[PDB]
């Protein structure tokens, strides 16, 4: 889902 | 005796059946929690918890007492009874109880200690002695009470409390240590900073106690301590300054010990990371931090596909993250977080020292780690890396063909990440390298996971690539992605579709020639896997918007018929809504016949209610586990709110808003309904600010739709009044701003005299409460520690006041007087100053301000020469506006300052080109008002401030004044420049001047001008 990203649980 | 078995029966009924248990619940709430029975009830529950031989009764009562003792509250309980309750609680605590009951007793005891409550020195004595007990549970429980009631720490003699904690940190029992650490941090949590220095000195004992956890192999307990330490870093980072290297080195040592379980290692990383977020200067002043941080995240990033060198399991799975790769995920987020805080200046060097080397390792995990680390760091390190982009591709692109497929995916990842993070410059300059690289991975030669990720990275790239850059690559992009469309794997098809969609979005009209091949393949997929269909309709309608309505018309009817089938037949629902919305942008007014299909479902979603569960202390946290829920404490109690549902309400509101925006008058039939059932109720959604804001932006757009097509007047009255009312209640500054903006836009729509006198008065109070609470929050911004939000709000308050002035046609001056004290305080901290000046400029626009000439010109004249451009700007505009609307009550000021203005003028630089343009206009205003009464150098000074290209209203005056030698070429150009820059009849004046010169002299002036602006010049003269 569905681009290249970085996720985030800060 | 009677009271006891009534209550005993009740509390025992609690565990159990609905009947016996509901009777008890009502009995408690309706009969026992009343002015008359409360103390008996509290007395009972305290006695049970203290003395009951039954575990469950004791436990429950302790909990109930805790809950009810707040609500009572403990303050209105008679002294004799407080004392008795205290004494029995205490005796229970000191008796023989199960651990969990002593915990609950401790919590109950805490409710009986309070600033206003009588001293309880028997507790103090009990705590001190319990801390020295040989029973861990007594020791632990005492620190727990000092955690709930940190004020007790202040009450004990300093020379007793210090060794208490030092013994605590060092205790044989892990539990006791964790509680000591918890109590120690809790103190800083709860007490004023002026109290901090009293325990701060204990930090080194605490830090020095930490290597013991590794000796004994107690890493779970280490993790808990790390969690307390993380809270302390957020509160008092500078306390760590002197021992900074020791804690850095310690977290390093833990993370590297990879026989430890993950929690100790992830929390240690978090500890390291959080310094960057709370003490950036501290991190930056120590080269050790950055080096440690990079090194440990690089180690953790290699912890993937363990025991599976071929990655078989990874190759075989879908394109989601593996939830078992926890330390890897943690490492990535950490590097990202620190890079974003500290910048590339500081991290690029240490980062790259390592990457150069890992790219060349024979261990694949390290070559991967390298790519993912770059990916994480590139945004935060952009300030440096954005310039060294060929060098970066020289490292990465060779790896695109690595023997290992996971290294390949890794390289696709970087090309994706940087296409976003260095956009739009990378699209312009590296397309010739990046696209061929990604395109080569699309071939079915490569692994599913790689083909997919390369296609994902083409979304990143496309998002910021102009149609012209993508053009020569489209046929190639497309033929490849069609093959991916024919995959056996669902996630490959879904990716294929999304990549085509986004490429078509970027390609626009250049995609028209691909439409005939794509569209049938897409229709076939739909006519046949919910997400596939959704992504497919998304791909279809984005293609539709790209190619335009005429081309879209070859399949629109069939497409529409399939959508209808689809809609009426859960992630699909949202793709359906967006697609319909996109069709409305394509079809324009031809959509109107489809409103009865599309709007009803949107009305349902946008009518979502604030889904709240009035909830219990314990019953939270686990409710919090769900991404789709949150819990907060608002006014004492706990509330569970369904967040996702409210996000969806917003999304629906944004679609209704966009239909209303495109359809204008044609949406009018829905305005009353959406206004009363959706926009307006949304302002009362105190638990979700998105809703409140979305409600606000809907208002002016709804009005404008009905306008274009009595009711209107009613609705506006209702809407404006709830907007206004929101100003004195709304807690979130960012929302307050939306309301003012919303009023501005409302007023702009509704026109002349759209507000009534009471509304104007109610607005003023709101404006004042807003100013008051902004002041209060800002007078809060150290020994222990290292806000456009506020600026933005004040920016908009300016606009609403201005807007209100205009609609009232001046009359708002009256009401505006009540907040003059407020205004005045602001006038004499830069943001509040700017605000004040801006207000005053608006005031003068409507010589009835003489009452205050003396109160502000002293500060305005000061501000004229301020180091701050924004202050000079606002100031000069004020002095210029003085000579415009108040010519005579101001002369003694305007003409003196006039020399100041010739100097402030001298500047012509992007950041302050605006400020100097206002001054320029301000002097042209003075030259106008007092025309032949002036001691004339001036006008020729002013001229040299031309052209005016940035401020439009300023430019408007200057060329009006200009319209009333061999300056001729500078005269003309001054005008061409304003026109061409689109900042501003002065043309008429100019043509006459050119009349006064020969054929050849006239022509020659434009000889300097390029073709494109000579096109414009011909069409201007």
């Amino acid at each position: 889902a569905n681009k290249v990203t970085k996720n985030k649980s800060n | 005796e009677e009271v006891n078995r009534t209550l005993l029966q009740i509390v025992q009924a609690f565990a159990s059946d609905n009947q016996i248990r509901s009777v008890a619940e009502k009995a408690l709430s309706e009969e026992w929690i009343t002015e008359n029975n409360i103390e008996y009830l509290l007395t009972f529950l305290a006695e049970q918890a203290a003395f009951s031989q039954d575990t469950t009764v004791a436990a429950l009562s302790a909990v109930l007492f805790r809950k009810l003792a707040l609500k009572a509250p403990i303050t209105h309980i008679r002294k004799e009874v407080l004392a008795q309750i205290r004494s029995s609680l205490l005796k229970g605590f000191l008796s023989e109880r199960a651990d969990s009951i002593r915990h609950k007793l401790s919590d109950a005891i805490a409710e009986c200690v309070q600033d206003d409550l009588p001293a309880w020195p028997e507790l103090l004595q009990a705590l001190i002695e319990s801390l020295k007990s040989g029973n861990p549970n007594f020791r632990e429980s005492s620190f727990r009470i000092l955690t709930t009631v940190p004020y007790l720490i202040t009450a004990v003699d300093i020379n007793s409390i210090l060794p208490i904690f030092q013994s605590g940190f060092t205790d044989a029992s892990d539990n006791v240590k964790i509680a000591a650490v918890t109590a120690f941090v809790g103190y800083f949590k709860q007490l004023p900073k002026s109290e901090w220095s009293k325990l701060g000195i204990l930090l080194p004992s605490l830090l020095n106690s930490l290597p013991r956890f590794l000796d004994d192999g107690k890493d779970d307990a280490l993790a808990s301590v790390f969690e307390s330490l993380i809270e302390l870093v957020e509160l008092a980072p500078k306390l760590f300054k002197d021992m900074f290297d020791q804690i850095i080195q310690f977290t390093d040592m833990v993370i590297k010990n990879k026989d430890l379980e993950p929690p100790a290692r992830t929390t240690a990383l978090e500890l390291l990371t959080v310094f960057s977020e709370n003490a950036p200067q501290m991190c930056k002043s120590n080269q050790n931090y950055g080096q440690t941080l990079v090194m440990v995240t690089l180690i953790m990033m290699t912890e993937v596909s363990i025991d599976d060198d071929d990655a078989a399991e990874w190759i075989e799975s879908d394109d989601t993250d593996d939830e078992e790769e926890v330390t890897y995920d943690h490492a990535r987020q950490a590097l990202d977080r620190v890079a974003l805080k500290l910048g590339g200046e500081y991290l690029a060097a240490p980062l790259f020292q390592y990457l150069q080397q890992m790219i060349t390792s024979t261990e694949w995990r390290e070559r991967f780690a390298a790519m993912m680390a770059l990916s994480s760091a590139a945004e935060g390190c952009a300030d440096v890396l954005i310039g060294e982009i060929p060098k970066i591709l020289d490292m990465v692109i060779p790896l695109i063909n690595d023997p290992h497929p996971r290294v390949q995916y890794g390289c696709c990842n970087v090309l994706g990440q940087i296409s976003t993070d260095f956009s739009p410059f990378i699209q312009r300059t590296a397309h010739d390298r990046i696209l061929p690289a990604l395109i080569s991975k699309l071939t079915s030669e490569c692994t599913s996971r790689v083909q997919t990720h390369a296609a994902a990275a083409l979304v990143n790239f496309s998002e910021f690539a102009s149609k012209d850059i993508l053009e020569p690559y489209l046929d190639s992009l497309l033929t490849n992605l069609l093959v991916l469309l024919q995959s056996n794997k669902l996630y490959v098809q879904e990716q294929a579709l999304t990549t085509i969609a986004f490429i078509a979005e970027a390609a626009k009209n250049k995609f028209i020639k691909y439409y005939d091949t794509l569209m049938p393949l897409l229709l076939n997929v739909l006519k046949v896997n919910s997400v596939l269909k959704g992504k497919c309709m998304e791909c279809a309608t984005l293609i539709g918007f790209a190619v335009g309505k005429e081309k879209f018309h070859e399949h629109s009817q069939e497409l529409i018929s399939i959508l209808v089938a689809l809609q009426n037949s859960d992630a699909l629902r949202s793709y359906l809504e967006q697609s319909w919305s996109r069709i409305c942008r394509i079809l324009g007014d031809d959509f109107v016949p489809l409103l009865p299909i599309v709007i009803p479902p949107l009305l349902i979603t946008a009518k979502a209610t604030q889904d709240v569960g009035l909830i219990e202390e314990e019953e939270a946290a686990n409710f919090q586990q769900y991404p789709d829920w949150d819990v907060v404490q608002v006014q004492g109690k706990h509330i569970a709110i369904h967040t996702s549902v409210l996000d969806d309400k917003v999304s629906a509101m944004e679609l209704l808003q966009s239909y209303a925006t495109l359809l204008r008058g044609q949406f009018a039939v829905y305005v009353k309904e959406v206004m009363e059932e959706i926009a307006l109720p949304s302002l009362d959604f105190y638990l979700h600010d998105g809703v409140r804001a979305a409600g606000a932006t809907l208002i002016p757009i709804l009005l404008s739709c009905l306008l274009a097509a009595e009711e209107l007047v009613l609705l506006w009255h209702k809407a404006s009044s709830k907007l206004i009312g929101g100003l004195m209640s709304e807690p979130m500054p960012e929302i307050t701003q939306v309301y003012h903006n919303s009023l501005v836009n409302g007023i702009k729509v509704m026109g002349d005299n759209c507000l009534s006198e009471d509304q104007l008065a109610a607005f003023t109070k709101g404006v004042s409460a807003n100013l008051t609470d902004t002041y209060e929050r800002m007078q809060d911004r150290d020994e222990y520690n290292e806000d456009f939000t506020d600026e933005d709000l004040l920016d908009e308050i300016n606009k609403s006041i201005a807007a209100v002035l205009k609609t009232t046609n001046g009359h708002y001056l009256k009401n505006l007087e009540n907040i003059w004290p407020m205004i005045n305080t602001f006038l004499l901290e830069p943001i509040l100053v700017i605000f004040a000046l801006v207000v005053i400029g608006d005031l003068i626009q409507y010589e009835q301000t003489a009452s205050m000439k003396n109160a502000f010109i002293p500060k305005v004249t000061e501000c004229l020469i301020s180091p701050d451009a924004r202050i000079r700007q606002a100031a000069s505009y004020i002095i210029g506006v003085c000579a415009q609307y108040a010519p005579s009550t101001y002369a003694d000021v305007c003409i003196p300052t006039l020399d100041t203005l010739v100097q402030i003028v001298d500047s012509k630089l992007e950041e302050n080109r605006s400020s100097t343009e206002n001054a320029s206009a301000a002097i042209a205003k003075i030259l106008y008002a007092y025309n032949s009464n002036i001691p004339d150098t001036y006008t020729a000074n002013w001229f040299k401030t031309l052209p005016t290209i940035t401020d439009k209203e300023a430019a408007s005056f200057n060329y009006q004044f200009l319209s009333q030698q061999s300056n001729i070429s500078a005269v003309v150009d001054s005008v061409i420049q304003a026109l061409n820059e689109r900042s501003l009849t002065v043309i008429s004046s100019v043509k006459k001047l050119l009349g006064f010169l020969p054929s050849s002299d006239a022509m020659a002036i434009f000889n300097r001008y390029p073709a494109d602006i000579m096109e414009k010049v011909h069409k201007w003269f």
